[PDB]
């Protein structure tokens, strides 16, 4: 929301599939990914972009099913 | 040598012992007229003279938002319950 | 210590053992789809063939429990076949105690207990192969569960294991997502594309080996050569 | 591999069941006081939460036989399998003799099992002490209190919880064989808990007392409930009012 | 710090009564309605210059002031005579309720005595803050502009000096000096 | 059993639908023995119900706020303190309607002082946002931010309030 | 002579004040705790008065050991 | 060795690490009213790709005794079995007693081969169990080391601490009728994280006609006016 709307974002690109990853991505990281809507091929952020900010620099963490 | 002189233990205070640290600590604050400090340390079960100065810096930060020199038996309560927050947790209550 | 080393709980108060065999399911380089349909359970992993001089008529993942029950393994092949083993012994056995077919979520119970099993206690060790296990069930339909080192049997309508499972459960949570059902080519033809999409060759029809249940054709059907090679012509139309 | 610890010192002690025998101090208060046509045990409930239902009716006092009742001050996990074991060793001998189980036999057969507990095996100590009180033909009302070591003693007046050290030298004080009877051994029971409970007007909810009568021919154990033992309550405050005001 | 403000009120009626001839009507009744109130025989020398002489309560007004003033004068020799409390002690607030009763009760002058001989007596920094706002507050009350500016300066040069948090609950009155005066300005 | 309700709930639709108003008072005055017969949350939110479909449409601006205050003091003597609680929060949002100076401030004050207390989260982010509307009805800008802060505050418990999320934005 | 100014003597960064990087409520981490730091800005937002009186001792040292979240 | 071990001077560190363990995530809220008992939890299932139908957090061990748990399901499958197999043979033993209340604390007791023989390594499930086969509700707590608690109301989730809170500041109370089951939600709400559907929240309730796990149509008709 800081940049409005990640820069008017699209509305198909909710955060709720890339946050839920328990993966840490410490909020330095979460400022790193809003930013990394710097792809200016278009004027507006899809969600292939925050994919992308997801995979880079990322460490794979999962299996808490186990646990629960 | 050096230490067979004395063994000197420290026995963790009482609720009177609690009492007198309370009144120590709370002779330089200002309060209410009518408080039972008495009450006030023995309702806090065991802890240690760090506690009861836990207590009043509670009593005296809880008084601040209130913004009165007459702190309360109410914020004195408040500050009570620093001496929650550690209890067991869990009810383990294994012994 | 050794909090790490055996089967004990951690001091922050997590289990180290079952997490690490679980990795184990990722080595071994394979990966596994699993999708349930409207009618069927579709089933599909790579054949990764190192060499023509091994036989791939006998290099499969995926096997025959019972006559209506077939799974899909995925991890280290030795403990593979000792689950799968051990899936057969239980569903005969079911079938003697008691008269009807073991029911598929109740195969994938009984797995996963042994596997709780082995995850309890400290002398054995848990097996690290994760299990896919589908089946057509009556006043059901299609029924897909997974049995994992731990314990924890369950997994539905599509669900995929292995190295890049990640990627693959993205897509076909996108594809269920999509609110349309798939018949008996839309859900082979979706299991396909997602495999293909997670690891790109384009799928030779030899290097897959798929598995099919469907509720007017009972039984665990391996598809051939052929069929798989008629699904893959369809798709890629 | 692993290899547990049942083993002695370089000075030659047995260090584990030290620590064990020390812990069971930590956590968990009870006390017995033997007095004539009546014995009694005393308890102070740890945890008194609000969301409690108390529905089992008993925590620390067990009634292990028809003539005697156990009160434990260990680990619960221990506690609950103990307290089952000596009910079934009293039985198994009601069974075999056809007659209640002296009291120092049935401590000395459950202290027994603690021996070899901490005997032989790679097995843990049973990280719990309790005491016993109860009534036989052979020596009328008895208290015994046996540790973790296994090593019982026959007490007539003894604590041992956290602060077991005070509560006995409050006993110790105001102790009165002979002339002791079941009322001033309430009397008793309950300053001494009053002492060792630092909250001063203890409520009948933290306190959960048990006395062993002796009726015609019949061994009756009646846990004192919430309204008898408020009375005993207001009784020794109406005492500690006049005492501290005849000065 | 509540007393004094219904005091306030009513000087301030007795002014409209008095100074603007035009409200003679309403005024006189809102000053009947609060003096008739609020025991006013001590504060009615002031209040006979608009009205009658004394308004027609004389016998059971006069009994309820002598009774009360009667009452607590009696406290104050007890606290005065039969304890030797001094300093620190409970004497400081027997000395205020002496004061209060002379000044919700009684005239001005007796207020003031009382209150300046606890202001000589004790010293403390709560007791001097309480003495000075009620100063403060009878000063306003009776338009003693000399008494206003006395307590104005001494709280402003050492009494505020000492002790904080306080002077925000009193520059609402002391700055009222500068309000009732022509300095309105800056 | 409960087919009564059903058609108690059936009636005020249809006098919702019509516009009703004297017949929709007469019913939420009527059904209190019901409503104390069943389940406190059902019976509650069937009266915030009726509540608001009475408020929506006929505006009788001099007896809304006697008729909701009377059923305040109804749901006190029945001890029914969430309710009566929701119905508070609703006469401060109809204060703010009516443009009500500070009788619904303080009524906001009092509702905080009862909620804190509690741990109710969609009554305290509603409250909060009421007062920070009506600090902006009134022109409070600072406090109407530092209410609007600590309606934030609060809002981040409710995760997927579709309609409270778009008020606060 | 004696040189007034003292931040750039080593640099080490200077005043930041009196400018608005990111205010306060804009923060994405709302609380973590923020209690404690709003208790830090009590000696700052004035309140040293109200330090004495109420007789209470503010703290003077805050440390904050966290990783870079 | 082969049991529950691991104790240190005046310590069980083993015991405390699977307490550390259960702290979990799924609060699995409980509350004893006085017609029954309601045991909630929380079914967070990980994207949609996994079923709620399938799997259930609330298992009927018999008639009218219903179970939910915390962290460590695994564990928590195995434990509910011998639950069950405990309860039928205590029911084969003394025939016909219809016993749910009468034994859900000797259900409870015989929850010793829960933790007092652990196996090597402890359970690491702490589990809710309810009954009313007595004229009265029960309420108790087993715990991967200790026994009965006989709770009133409590949580055993993440916010398990809070929900504690909650339950009391809301007053669990004694009054209150079989329908807590809204404060129960209500108490999963502070420590859930998301709109919480039929599907998401699992609930069962024990009454004294017997114990039974509400389907969706019901949860959804509870969570609707929330
Ligand atoms: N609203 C926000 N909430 C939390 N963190 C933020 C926010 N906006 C930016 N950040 C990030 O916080 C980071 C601060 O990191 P840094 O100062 O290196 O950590 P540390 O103080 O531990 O060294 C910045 O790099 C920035 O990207």
């Amino acid at each position: 929301s800081k940049m409005n709307l990640s820069e008017e974002v699209d509305l198909e690109d909710y955060v709720a599939r890339p946050d839920k990853i328990s993966g840490a991505d410490i909020n330095s990281i979460c400022q790193e990914s809003g930013m990394l809507a710097v792809r200016e091929n278009r004027y507006i952020v899809l969600a292939k972009d925050f994919e992308k900010a997801y995979k880079t620099v990322i460490k794979k963490d999962e299996q808490e099913h186990e646990f629960y | 040598p050096g230490r067979i002189d004395r063994k000197i233990e420290f026995p963790p205070p009482n609720e009177e012992a609690r009492l007198d640290i309370l009144k120590i600590h709370s002779r330089k604050m200002n309060l209410t007229r009518g408080i039972n400090l008495r009450k006030i340390a023995e309702l806090m079960p065991g802890a240690s003279g760090a506690e009861v100065k836990g207590v009043c810096t509670e009593a005296g930060m809880y008084a601040l938002r209130e913004r009165r020199v007459h702190v309360t038996q109410e914020d004195f309560e408040m500050a009570v319950a620093k001496v929650m927050q550690k209890d067991s947790e869990k009810n383990m209550s294994i012994k | 210590g050794f909090d790490r080393h055996i089967t004990i709980f951690s001091p922050e108060g997590r289990l180290y053992q079952v997490e690490y065999a679980f990795k184990a399911i990722n080595q071994g380089g394979l990966t596994s789809v699993a999708v349930r349909g409207k009618d069927c359970a579709v089933i599909v992993t790579q054949k990764k063939v190192p060499d023509k001089l091994l036989d791939s008529s006998t290099v499969t993942h995926l096997f025959k429990i019972t006559e209506n029950i077939g799974c899909v393994m995925t991890g280290m092949t030795a403990d593979s076949r000792s689950q799968v083993q051990r899936a057969r012994y239980e569903a005969a056995n079911w079938k003697y105690k008691y008269g009807y077919e073991i029911p598929v979520d109740m195969l994938c119970k009984r797995i996963a207990d042994i596997s709780q099993v082995y995850t309890q206690n400290a002398e054995m060790r848990p097996l690290g192969c994760c299990m896919i296990l589908i089946g057509i069930d009556e006043e059901q339909g299609p029924q897909v569960y997974k049995c994992d080192p731990a314990g924890y049997y369950c997994g539905f309508k599509a669900t995929a294991a292995g190295v890049k499972q990640t990627e693959s459960t993205s897509f076909l949570e996108k594809k269920v997502k999509k609110k349309f059902d798939w018949t008996f080519e839309q859900t082979v033809e979706t299991a396909i594309t997602c495999l293909s999409t997670v690891l790109s060759i384009d799928f030779k029809p030899s290097e897959i080996e798929v598995g099919v249940v469907t509720v007017e054709n009972p039984k665990f059907r391996i598809l051939t050569e052929a069929e798989i090679d008629a699904h893959l012509v369809a798709l890629a139309e | 591999y692993d290899s547990r610890t049942t083993i002695f010192s370089p000075e030659g002690r047995l260090y584990q069941v030290e620590y064990a025998m020390e812990a069971i101090g930590h956590a968990g208060t009870c006390l017995g006081i033997l007095a004539n046509d009546g014995v009694l045990l005393a308890a102070e409930r740890r945890n008194i939460h609000k969301l409690l239902d108390e529905v089992f009716f008993s925590e620390k006092i067990y009634k292990l036989n028809e003539d005697m009742a156990c009160s434990v001050a260990g680990i619960t996990s221990d506690a609950n399998v103990l307290t089952n074991e000596l009910r079934l060793i009293a039985q198994r001998y009601l069974l075999q003799y056809q007659e209640p189980i002296p009291c120092e036999q049935l401590v000395t057969a459950l202290c027994d099992i603690k021996q070899a507990y901490t005997q032989f095996g790679g097995k843990r100590p049973f990280g719990v002490s309790l005491l016993y009180i109860g009534w036989d033909k052979h020596y009328g009302f008895q208290l015994y209190q046996s540790d973790p070591s296994g090593n019982y003693g026959g007490w007539k007046a003894t604590c041992i919880g956290n602060n077991s050290a005070a509560a006995v030298s409050m006993l110790k004080q105001d102790y009165k064989e002979g002339e002791m009877t079941l009322k001033s051994a309430l009397a008793l029971a309950i300053k001494v808990l009053n002492k060792t409970m630092d909250v001063s007007k203890l409520s009948a909810e933290k306190v959960e007392i048990a006395t062993l009568t002796r009726e015609n021919g019949k061994t009756v154990i009646r846990v004192l409930k919430q309204k008898e033992v408020e009375q005993l309550i207001k009784k020794h405050e109406e005492e500690e009012a006049k005492a501290e005001r005849e000065k | 710090g509540l007393p004094k403000n219904p005091d306030l009120r009513i000087a301030q009626l007795r002014f409209l009564l008095s100074l603007p001839e035009h409200r003679g009507d309403a005024a006189v009744r809102d000053e009947l309605m609060a003096a008739v109130r609020d025991n006013n025989m001590a504060p009615y020398y002031e209040a006979l210059c608009k009205s009658l002489d004394w308004q027609i309560d004389v016998d059971l007004l006069n009994k309820m002031k002598k009774a009360n003033e009667d009452e607590l004068k009696r406290l104050d020799e007890e606290l005065e005579d039969a304890e030797k409390n001094l300093g620190e002690s409970e004497i400081r607030d027997a000395m205020m309720a002496k004061a209060e009763y002379l000044c919700r009760i009684g005239d001005k002058e007796g207020a003031l005595t009382a209150f300046r001989k606890t202001y000589d007596k004790t010293v403390a920094l709560g007791h001097r803050l309480d003495i000075v706002f009620y100063l403060l507050r009878i000063g306003l009350f009776y338009m003693d502009n000399d008494l206003i500016t006395r307590n104005t300066e001494k709280a402003k040069s050492l009494i505020e000096e000492g002790g904080d948090w306080d002077r925000r609950n009193r520059l609402k009155v002391y700055q009222g000096l500068y309000c009732v005066a022509i300095r309105d300005f800056k | 059993v409960q087919v009564k309700e059903q058609s108690i709930l059936e009636l005020g639709s249809l006098l919702a639908k019509t516009g009703q108003a004297a017949e929709l008072g007469g019913l939420l005055k009527y059904v209190r023995p019901f409503l104390n017969s069943i389940s406190k949350a059902k019976a509650a939110r069937l009266v915030r119900s009726l509540l608001d479909l009475f408020l929506d449409m006929e505006a009788a601006t001099g007896q809304e706020v006697e008729l909701c205050l009377e059923c305040i003091e109804w749901a006190k003597s029945e001890k029914r303190t969430f309710l009566r609680q929701a119905l508070e929060a609703r006469l401060v949002s109809l204060y703010f309607d009516t443009k009500r100076y500070q009788e619904a401030l303080h009524l906001g004050s009092q509702l905080l002082r009862e909620l804190k207390k509690m741990d109710d989260k969609a009554l305290l982010v509603e409250v909060q946002l009421l007062e920070s509307k009506t600090y902006h009805a009134l022109s409070n800008l600072p406090k109407a931010r530092a209410a609007l802060t600590s309606a934030r505050t609060t809002a981040n418990a409710i995760y997927c309030p579709p309609k409270l999320q778009a008020t606060l934005d | 002579d004696v040189l007034p100014p003292e931040a750039d003597s080593s640099i080490m960064m200077l005043t930041s004040d009196q400018k608005p990087d990111v205010m306060y409520a804009d923060i994405g981490g709302m609380d973590i705790q923020k209690q404690e730091v709003r208790e830090a800005v009590e000696l700052p937002l004035t309140h040293f008065e109200l330090y004495k009186q109420i007789g209470i001792d503010p703290p003077r040292g805050v440390l904050m050991y966290g990783p870079p979240g | 060795f082969s049991l529950t071990t691991f104790s240190p001077s005046g310590k069980l560190v083993q015991i405390e690490y699977a307490l550390a363990a259960v702290a979990g995530g799924a609060p699995s809220v409980g509350i004893k009213a006085a017609n029954g008992v309601v045991l909630a939890t929380e079914k967070k299932q990980k994207s949609i790709l996994y079923d709620e139908r399938s799997v259930h957090k609330v298992e009927p061990i018999t008639k009218h005794i219903g179970l939910v748990y915390s962290g460590m399901g695994p564990d928590y499958r195995v434990l509910v079995h011998r639950a069950r197999k405990l309860a039928q043979q205590y029911y084969l033993v003394y025939q016909e007693p219809i016993p749910t209340a009468q034994l859900v604390q000797r259900v409870a007791s015989v929850m010793q081969e829960y933790t007092q023989s652990g196996g090597v390594r402890p359970f690491g499930v702490s589990l809710l169990i309810c009954g009313w086969n007595e004229g009265r509700p029960y309420l108790f707590q087993s715990d991967p080391s200790g026994a009965y608690f006989a709770w009133k109301a409590t949580a055993m989730g993440k916010n398990y601490v809070n929900g504690k809170t909650f339950l009391e500041k809301r007053y669990n109370e004694d009054l209150e009728l079989e329908d807590a089951i809204h404060t129960a939600i209500l108490t999963l709400k502070e420590s859930f994280e998301g709109q919480m559907t039929e599907d998401n929240i699992e609930v069962g309730i024990c009454n004294e006609a017997g114990f039974r796990r509400l389907t969706p149509t019901e949860v959804k008709d509870y969570l609707a006016a929330i």
